[PDB]
């Protein structure tokens, strides 16, 4: 009865049920994260985590809505409506036919992410204090000096 | 049908071909790699 | 007490706001031409101290009606009922001395999120939803009354309060300007005997960061020196002072301790003065804080980088030798033996820059150097709007079992190359950090004028080449 | 516990007491401050700050400071926002070996 | 229903009956009080109206004589209606924990709403209540068994069609400028998510403002103005202008070049440098829903695109033979890659800097499925049917578990090699793009700069990068170091390389 | 050793009961013996079965334990037995 | 509400009270001849421990949700006081009334007599019934290759699950329905598949060639070069059969029989996981020999399969490219009328 | 068991004791989980020594298996574990108005451990649409939290009751002419200073 | 409160020396 202590962080203290303590926790969420978008995906069967046939429907109601206002307020129905929803009625049958996952890079890593980009990357570490947490924990401030707004990042996380 | 199992899962699913082609693309030592393929080494 | 809109310092969008609700309330003078409704409730949000108050007192003595104000102190009781009792008994009263103007502070302690949590909840949120019966409710309306509440953070009031139509406006309180500390620091002199030789540009250029409370308390310390000192004014060198004691501080340090915050210091400011890439010193000192207790050495922000993010690859590792030349200094002067604790965590921050490095696909490795970081990155909100941490993730299945001892390796080679590089940059600048570290012993304080004069008139003549060389150039 | 193995000739369970104490400050002696030579100065690529005593669930006494370890305690400054906490990626097994060869030359010198 | 109520006189010929009780939920700003006001305005009954916290109070046993003494008078004066708005402070399931009286007395007066509500078993008794509710998962399920509250509505958030007639009504007497029709239209296909009240009081604020800033009726710009700065806020300042701006300005071009002409990608809307919020800076936008219903795209528009044959997106056209999941996602390397590429080649290695790092820090995830779960792989479609990335499912833990038999199937079939050779192949396709466009990107880059909202449109965009001609390749300015790797010639096609195998066997002629 | 008076009342209660259980009256001295050994292996016999593992005890007469103990199992149990005392004995400044 | 147990809001002296009551009337000097107390709840853990012991409270009867006879009884019996149709068949409309429960039957014919009143029909028809459940309720996009692709993919499918002994009966087949790029092949659900009985290794074996059969007719039709990854998920159902038939059932006669997998139901994602042992390289290499022979094999065999059925696959999959959408009955008839040929069934 | 860890002095640096208290307990550790084993009264229901689990682990547990040679698991088989804690063949055999919308959204709302998070667009949904969200299912930072507390809070409800039950079990053996039967299950889990002698040492 | 009571993260290198030291303890006993 002897670990050898081969898959894990080195030192990591105890949780919450014995030391208040939260952030093996936030990193353990994110760990959960890369499981599941790379590895195994949400069901057995799945080449990742794909986008589900509910939502392939939500896309195509928000568009017949949008249509439809438009031209009748400007100015075949209840069919499209009824198969519609008992194609709804799937929805679980795992057994699919999905040709293609562009759509969730295309959704998940250019229109929630670099499509756009962020400016608080980095800092000198010389500030009126002697740390960053100093600082942000300081009695005034000291992010303004025009007074344009200079602010730092919080420290990057590592989780291997 | 094949008798002797090789300790390497590239050998088993593999032609002997395709193995002296892509063995070059192993995450293994050098003193490996030599042991698969061609006897030649 | 009767407060006006000029006695309110800045927030001149405040004012424009809270402006159009007092002309849609004494004198509705255009509103029935535009045909628009009067707004119900304002939501003034921003940090303690900006005074959140006396705009409410202000607005409801501008427009001249009944200002009944009261706070969730005597709103948050446990015994059965109460809350929504009280509740019930200001918004009926207000109704009966209807017109008027409703201002309630410690919103966010009552109106959290309501959710099971503790027992209290139980009674808790149910004052809560009679709140919500008053406002809105039924009764269809009341008269119009204008309701307003100072809470510090939107973000935590429940999702009902915070709706269109119970809170119509919402408006922030920032920290005072720089025009607004200029207004608001002289708009608070006349209480006080000054004398006439007083700018104050100077001190609206000096006093950037603190709130209105703290603008009003350094006028309070400077009458009260006045008094103690046994003048009958203050003029420039007191406010200075005044303001310079309740920014930085005001405890013993025996002289042995005092020589390594000084060689420290000095290090640090010469090499950030002999490095091309890094900034240059606005002020260095030895006397500790109540908060860091260690000299500062402190650098002129670049906004460039700070506003656009454009921190390059050379920027990088000066920032790598700037970080470790403090115990390099110390090691040059004191002996090896005497390395102290002191640099436990610019050795972290070195380790960060290192690591930094490596995840940002910067390396040398070359199925590293501009292709990968290290793994997978996720970003997480944190507590503001706009601010989010990073996290990586590295696993079997992006790092192949001889990258983590190349990256270990790398790391370990920066680190260590770059102590060494800068503890030969010291050794030969060995009479400029002497004459530093006796003229900050001496002085206590200097200012970044002074360290480059001696470093140029003291440095090695190629280190000086180097320097003069990158001298013009803007971003590096 | 040395002094005792030197006196009475034999082995005890009294170093089991020291070297426990010995060992975490030699960690904290190549790791966290920095001192020893591993490298070629002293600073290694992981080091492990403390966490400030307010995460713990506490407790009172009626207790002075004591002798050594809470009163050389005051060197530290621990960590106390969750959210600038630095961790550097865990070592690798063949930089970790290196590392413990560090501290064990430290304690046997 | 109030037609049954109120002398129905043609229900009661097939025996309808009224449902003795309705519960209204939703989400807040729905219209669930303004609709009890409405029914009660069109009810002409008796309508007590009362909220589910005025019962508790000070004292024991007054809760429950409140709601006794309601439903009492309430079934004295019949036919008539009640109304609790706010039931969740009353009508709250009990908990089994907690010993103060605040609990005796709210599930005291709990018991007696119940047994008054179910108290109507005279059927003739007319009585019918209404309660509305924010938090109906807090409810007891002794209230929602059937005899009490029958029936239960929810109140949607409004969609299109609905918001429209919103601003519609709350529009008559406003000014609005020229046709209004076109304002509701875009202001409604503008505000998605919104509830009622919300859009109640955009239209109120837009009036104050006209007179507050002199303009007779309400126009288009003012009211896109309210409803962004109402979304998030105020309107953060631009950049300062400095040297940094510049190569800002240039990787954000980059990126938008190298968006422009990967085949297959949805169509750019707008390339912008200011983009008015805190933290966020320039950013590449593409068309959304609404642009999609206005140009009848198919709602998965972008991948479909890797199927057709014969068309053009931004600047990017595919001929007579399409793309497959394989080059279609390994297309998307590039644009990743194309901000670093710029700096790299025109300052070099001290150049790179941490604006670029974030994109390219996500291309190995990317490029691990295009090489390991996608299974199109064109070295392992050849081989036996195995799947060699299986994993079991998890336990009620949250433990997953792995394939038994895989035992260094990652190691020995190779795929960390083979997405180096993709990312690294990437980054050489990325470096001639960008040294090819050099001066496209100069000429986007210096447009965006000097432009009223320091933004440029997609067709001006496409228009610039299909305008000016390819450079040389010849090393004006192309760093020296990464001069080198652009001449790397490429070595792109297939059928070169067949035919010098072809070659080798001495039966085989070849043509042209 | 190790024992308070509460220990000893109780050894000599339980000492009492292993003197009925041989068909005397009075305590002996291996009845407080025998006390010791009872308390000890009562301990470890009830740490042991607790489920439906077990598998140590061997006298109840369910599957797993046989009633008479077989004589082949209980040779082996007094050469085990011998052996451990033996060298217990023969080992310098041992317990005794 | 009296039955709840003890630490409910009490201090000893109500609940309490009524609690001993109710023991002391059912066990003390109990004279209860005749007498019995039916009592109700729908939460039966929350009774108190003190009530439930013998003598007591001891039999406890469930009620469960009616099924299709269970709700068409029901609504037999309520259409005895109303004016319902004089004759209306309704045991299918029962079917469309599938998780329901009896209140929410009795509530939607009350729904269903309203909708009739508000037609002004004094006579409650069958309309009025669907009519509930409306009212509870408020060219080519697809480019040629890809159609191509996707039906004669379930073209294979579909035809080797026609034509396999004891397979399942096709219900729908549909290639892009109302354009939502999707494709697949419904069976028919039955309950009257008892899942106590054993697996034959025919059967199993059967189920590995259908899962395999879509991907084999990609391959042989439109060639390897534009094979997709659409057919993921039956490639790893084939995977699992082949891996449990190994190490579960010991149908290896080089692995031996030796328990290696065990199938486990989640506490109620997915329905199930697996218990898995590790295992040295010697034991996994000899065990992954044979799975990669019995997947080889299989798909030989699919094959085969597909290429002696050529007339009936270009049927099939020609129906499939021009109307889009078919059931069982017709795609049954479309393989006959062709010239199918069955697979034999030895026993 | 009414409520020793060294964790407090590697990662905490607490600290809260004197050098020679320190060593006295190391001593006396060492020699109780060393010596101590199957000693009677000093060696007995203790968790101290390694040999009683090995003796319960090995006639209670079925045989543990060695690691595993695969990666991507932690030494077993397996994932990492949550950090805060809240028959048949094949799998061919495992695959068989009031009321439904109050229990569906009822059973939506209420916390899962293991959903795993949500991310959002880098420019957060506008303002009104996001409340209309769980905040637990979008941040980290409050799903933790959440989880947190709960764990704390229930471990805040033990409340030792030993004392007064040992005064009334020791009460009853001044009396005269009764018997007292206290059945259990898991006789290893109550406390030792209730099998102490003279309160419940008769077991059967 | 797989059961294990004790934990390492000594490298295998140096795991390696100490159960071989362990091992040959147990042979001379
Ligand atoms: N804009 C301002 N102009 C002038 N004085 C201001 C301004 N804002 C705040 N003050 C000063 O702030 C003090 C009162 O602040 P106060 O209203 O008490 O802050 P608060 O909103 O109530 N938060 P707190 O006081 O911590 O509860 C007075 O000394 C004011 O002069
Ligand atoms: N169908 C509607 N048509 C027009 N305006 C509407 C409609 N429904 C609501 N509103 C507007 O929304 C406001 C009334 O909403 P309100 O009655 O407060 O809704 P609620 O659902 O009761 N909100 P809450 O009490 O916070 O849960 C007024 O501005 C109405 O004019
Ligand atoms: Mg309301």
């Amino acid at each position: 009865l002897l670990s050898f202590a081969d898959g894990n962080i080195l030192d990591e203290p105890p949780s919450p049920p014995f030391s208040s303590l939260l952030i093996p926790a936030k990193r353990f969420e994110n760990y959960k994260r890369f499981f599941r978008d790379t590895l195994t995906g949400d069901k057995m069967g799945q080449r990742k985590s794909q986008i589900t046939l509910l939502e392939k429907l939500q896309y195509h109601m928000q568009l017949r809505s949008i249509k439809q206002l438009n031209a009748t307020f400007s100015s075949n129905a209840a069919l499209t409506s009824q198969k519609l929803d008992t194609l709804m009625s799937l929805s679980t049958n795992n057994l699919l036919q999905n040709p293609t996952n562009i759509n969730w890079y295309y959704q998940n890593r250019i229109l929630k992410r670099h499509g756009q980009y962020l400016t608080n990357q980095w800092w000198n570490g010389q500030l009126s204090e002697h740390n960053a947490e100093t600082v942000f924990l300081s009695d005034i401030d000291w992010r303004s000096s025009l007074d344009v707004l200079l602010d730092f990042p919080d420290t990057d996380q590592y989780y291997n | 049908q094949d008798n002797v199992i090789s300790w390497s899962a590239m050998e088993i699913l593999m032609s002997r071909r395709q193995v002296d082609l892509y063995k070059q693309d192993a995450d293994m030592t050098e003193g490996a790699i030599a042991k698969l393929g061609p006897p030649p080494a | 007490e009767i407060i006006f809109f000029d006695d309110i310092a800045g927030n001149k969008q405040a004012k424009v706001e809270l402006m159009e609700v007092v002309d849609f309330f004494r004198t509705p003078e255009k509103f029935k031409a535009s045909g628009a409704r009067a707004p119900k409730g304002v939501l003034l949000v921003g940090p303690p101290g900006n005074g959140k108050t006396l705009m409410a007192r202000a607005v409801a003595g501008e427009s001249g009606v009944a200002f009944i104000s009261s706070s969730a102190a005597e709103f948050i009781e446990m015994y059965m009922g109460l809350g929504a009792a009280r509740v019930r008994d200001l918004f009926n009263t207000a109704r009966s001395v209807a017109p008027c103007i409703i201002f309630i502070d410690e919103l966010d302690a009552v109106g959290r999120q309501r959710q099971g949590g503790g027992r209290s909840n139980d009674e808790r949120d149910n004052t809560v939803n009679q709140l919500l019966t008053e406002m809105d409710g039924f009764e269809a309306e009341q008269q119009g009354i204008v309701v307003m509440g100072a809470t510090n953070r939107k973000d935590v009031l429940d999702a009902a309060l915070t709706r269109p139509g119970r809170f119509d406006r919402s408006i922030e309180v920032r920290r005072p300007d720089f025009q607004g500390r200029l207004e608001a620091v002289k708009v608070h002199l006349r209480d006080k005997p000054v004398a006439a030789e007083i700018d104050y540009v100077s001190l609206a250029s000096l006093m950037g960061g603190m709130s209105g409370a703290q603008i009003a308390g350094v006028a309070n310390t400077a009458c009260f020196l006045a008094s103690r000192d046994g003048r009958s004014e203050v003029n420039q060198t007191d406010l200075t002072l005044a303001v310079e004691q309740a920014k930085y501080g005001r405890r013993f340090v025996g002289a042995g301790r005092k020589k390594r915050f000084a060689v420290m210091e000095a290090s640090i400011a010469l090499a950030a003065t002999l490095l091309p890439a890094i900034e240059p010193v606005e002020y260095a000192t030895i006397i500790p804080s109540t908060r860091s207790p260690l000299g500062r050495t402190v650098l002129k922000p670049h906004v460039g980088r700070y506003t656009t993010g454009v921190w390059t690859y050379r920027y990088l590792r000066e920032q790598l030798l700037v970080a470790l030349a403090g115990r390099a200094g110390e090691e040059l002067v004191l002996g090896r033996d005497e390395l102290s604790s002191l640099n436990q965590h610019r050795l972290q921050m070195a380790r960060q820059v290192a690591w930094k490095i490596m995840n940002s696909g910067m390396s040398s490795h070359p199925d590293y150097q501009h292709l990968r970081g290290l793994g997978s990155n996720y970003f997480d909100g944190s507590s503001e709007p706009g601010r989010f941490q990073q996290t990586t993730v590295v696993m079997d299945a992006n790092q192949t079992r001889s990258e983590a001892v190349d990256a270990d390796m790398e790391v370990e080679g920066l680190l260590n190359g770059g102590y060494k590089q800068v503890f030969e940059l010291l050794v030969r600048n060995r009479a400029a950090l002497d004459a530093l570290t006796e003229l900050l012993l001496e002085r206590e304080k200097i200012s970044g004028e002074e360290v480059v004069q001696v470093v140029e008139e003291l440095g090695h003549p190629e280190d000086l080449a180097r320097r003069a060389q990158w001298a013009g150039y803007e971003l590096l | 516990g040395f002094a005792v193995r030197t006196a009475l000739g034999e082995e005890t369970n009294f170093t089991a007491a020291d070297i426990k104490r010995a060992t975490r400050m030699a960690k904290k002696y190549v790791f966290y401050y920095g001192f020893s030579e591993a490298g070629g100065a002293g600073i290694t690529t992981w080091a492990n700050q403390p966490y400030s005593g307010d995460f713990v669930i506490g407790q009172q006494r009626a207790r002075k400071v004591v002798s050594t370890d809470a009163m050389d305690a005051f060197a530290d400054w621990p960590t106390v926002s969750e959210d600038f906490r630095f961790d550097a990626p865990s070592p690798s097994d063949v930089t970790w070996h290196r590392y413990t060869d560090e501290v064990r030359r430290v304690l046997k010198g | 229903i109030v037609r049954m109520l109120k002398g129905d006189e043609a229900y009661k010929r097939v025996g309808a009956k009224c449902p003795k009780g309705i519960i209204f939920q939703g989400p807040p700003g729905t219209g669930k009080t303004y609709l009890a006001r409405a029914i009660a305005g069109e009810a002409e009954v008796p309508f007590f109206s009362s909220v589910g916290s005025e019962f508790v109070e000070m004292f024991a046993g007054v809760a429950a004589a409140r709601v006794n003494s309601l439903f009492y008078n309430a079934r004295k004066k019949a036919p008539a209606i009640i109304f609790i708005d706010e039931i969740d402070a009353i009508g709250r399931a009990r908990s089994t924990l907690g010993g103060d009286p605040g609990s005796m007395e709210r599930e005291s007066a709990l018991l007696a709403m119940l047994v008054q509500m179910d108290g109507i078993a005279n059927k003739t008794e007319q009585v019918l209540t209404i309660g509305a509710t924010n938090l109906a998962q807090e409810l007891d399920a002794a209230l929602l068994r059937p005899g009490r509250f029958e029936v239960v509505y929810e109140v949607p958030q409004p969609g299109p069609s609905a918001r429209m007639a919103i601003l519609r009504y709350h529009a008559k007497g406003k000014p609005l400028e020229g046709d209004g029709q076109r304002l509701l239209l875009k202001t409604a296909e503008a505000t998605q998510g919104w509830s009622a009240a919300a859009l109640a009081n955009l239209m109120n604020e837009a009036a104050i403002l006209t007179v507050r800033r002199n303009v007779p009726a309400i126009s288009l710009p003012m009211v896109l103005e309210l409803v962004e700065g109402l979304n998030w806020g105020e309107q953060a300042p631009r950049i300062p202008d400095s040297e940094a701006k510049d190569r800002l300005a240039l990787i954000t071009a980059a990126k938008a070049v190298a968006f422009a002409l990967t085949p297959g990608l949805e169509p750019i809307k707008s390339v912008t440098m200011w983009s008015g919020r805190r933290g966020l800076g320039p950013s590449v936008d593409f068309i959304a829903m609404e642009d999609k219903a206005a140009m009848d795209m198919h709602p998965e528009e972008t991948e479909l695109m890797g199927w057709r044959t014969n068309f053009k997106t931004n600047a990017a056209v595919v001929g007579d033979e399409p793309l497959g999941e394989f080059a279609h996602v390994a297309g998307l390397l590039v644009p990743l890659y194309a901000g670093r590429a710029a700096e790299v080649a025109l300052f070099g290695k001290d150049g790179a800097s941490l604006a670029t790092a974030q994109p390219l820090a996500d291309c190995f995830e990317i490029a691990y499925y295009c090489v390991r779960n996608s299974q199109v792989h064109p070295r392992f479609k050849s081989l036996p049917p195995l799947h060699t990335t299986m994993w079991l499912g998890r336990d009620d833990a949250g433990r997953w578990r792995r394939d038994p038999l895989a035992i260094g199937f990652d190691e020995e079939l190779g795929y960390h090699k083979l997405t180096l050779t993709l990312l690294k192949a990437s980054w050489r396709r990325a470096l001639r793009l960008v040294a090819q466009r050099r001066s496209a990107i100069t000429k986007v880059a210096a447009e965006m700069l000097a432009a009223p909202e320091e933004k440029i449109t997609g067709a001006r965009l496409v228009e610039i990068i299909e305008s000016t001609p390819l450079d040389d390749l010849g090393g004006e300015g192309l760093d020296g170091a990464a001069a080198a790797a652009v001449v790397e010639e490429a070595g792109n096609e297939f059928l070169p390389l067949l035919k010098e195998v072809l070659g080798q066997v001495p039966g085989i002629i070849l043509t042209g | 050793a190790g024992f308070t008076g509460a220990d000893v009342m109780g050894l000599m209660a339980r000492a009492a009961r292993m003197a009925a259980r041989q068909g005397r009256h009075a305590i002996t001295e291996d009845d407080i013996y025998a006390a010791m050994e009872n308390k000890t292996m009562e301990a470890t016999l009830e740490a042991s079965t607790a489920g439906d593992g077990g598998g140590l005890v061997g006298g109840e007469g369910v599957e797993g334990s046989p009633d008479p103990i077989p004589p082949q199992l209980r040779r082996a149990v007094s050469v085990y037995e011998a052996g451990k005392a033996l060298l217990a004995y023969i080992t310098p400044d041992y317990e005794e | 509400a009296m039955g709840a147990a003890r630490g409910a809001q009490a201090s000893g002296d109500e609940s309490a009270s009524i609690i001993n009551e109710l023991l002391v009337q059912m066990d003390g000097f109990e004279d209860n001849r005749g007498i019995v107390v039916l009592g109700a709840t729908n939460r039966p853990g929350a009774i108190d421990s003190a009530l439930i012991r013998p003598g007591r409270f001891d039999r406890i009867i469930y009620m469960p949700l009616p099924d299709a006879l269970g709700r068409a009884k029901i609504m037999q019996v309520h259409a005895r006081n109303k004016a319902v149709d004089p004759n209306i068949n309704w045991y299918e409309v029962a079917r469309a009334m599938a998780g329901f429960t009896g209140a929410d039957v009795m509530g939607l014919m009350a729904r269903a007599a309203r909708m009739a009143a508000r037609q002004g029909r004094h006579a409650i028809t069958e309309d009025d019934i669907y009519a509930a459940m409306e009212n509870k309720t408020m060219p080519d996009p697809i480019p040629p290759q890809l159609r191509r692709a996707v039906s004669v993919y379930e073209a294979g499918k579909a035809l080797l699950a026609y034509i396999t002994p004891d397979y399942e009966e096709i219900a729908r087949v549909s290639v892009c329905p109302l354009n939502v790029l999707t494709g697949f092949t419904l069976f028919v659900e039955d309950e009257d598949k008892n899942v106590n009985a054993i697996l034959t290794r025919s059967e199993l074996e059967g189920r590995m060639v259908v899962h395999l059969a879509g991907r084999c007719a990609e391959k042989l039709v439109m060639g390897e070069g534009q094979m997709t990854g659409m057919g993921s998920p039956d490639l790893f159902h084939a995977n699992l059969i082949a891996r449990e038939m190994i190490m579960s059932m010991g149908m290896g006669r080089r692995t031996g029989p030796i328990d290696l997998l065990r199938v486990a139901a989640t506490s109620e994602g997915d329905p199930f996981y697996y218990h898995t042992t590790d295992m040295s390289t010697e034991q996994a290499r000899v065990a992954l020999a044979e799975v990669v022979e019995l997947l080889d094999a299989a798909e030989a065999k699919a094959m085969y399969g597909l290429a002696i059925n050529w007339r009936a696959l270009q049927a099939l999959t020609q129906a499939l490219l021009d109307r889009g959408t078919i059931t069982g009955k017709e795609v049954a008839h479309i393989l006959e009328s062709n010239g199918v040929i069955h697979f034999p069934d030895p026993y | 068991r009414r409520p020793n860890g060294s964790f407090k002095e590697d990662f905490f640096g607490s600290q809260r004791d004197e050098v020679h208290e320190k060593n006295q307990v190391v001593y006396q550790l060492t020699r109780h989980a060393i010596t101590h084993y199957k000693k009677p009264f000093k060696g007995d229901y203790s968790l101290a020594i390694p040999t009683n689990l090995y003796v319960t682990d090995l006639f209670l547990k079925l045989p543990t298996q060695s690691i595993s040679n695969l990666t991507n698991v932690e030494n077993h088989n397996l994932s990492i574990k949550n950090k805060i804690q809240h028959n048949k063949n094949s799998y061919l055999q495992l695959t068989q108005t009031s009321p439904f919308s109050v229990l569906l959204l009822k059973e939506e709302k209420r916390l899962k451990p293991n959903k795993i998070v949500e991310e959002l667009p880098w420019t957060s949904l506008p303002g009104e649409q996001l409340a209309t969200k769980p905040r637990t299912s979008y941040s980290v930072r409050a799903k933790v939290a959440m989880l947190a507390e709960l764990s704390l809070s229930n471990l805040s409800a033990k409340l030792d009751m030993i004392t007064d039950l040992l005064v009334i079990i020791d009460s009853v053996r001044s009396n005269k002419g009764f018997v007292v039967f206290a059945t259990t299950d898991i006789p290893h889990v109550l406390d030792p200073a209730l099998r102490r002698p003279g309160r419940l040492d008769e077991t059967i």
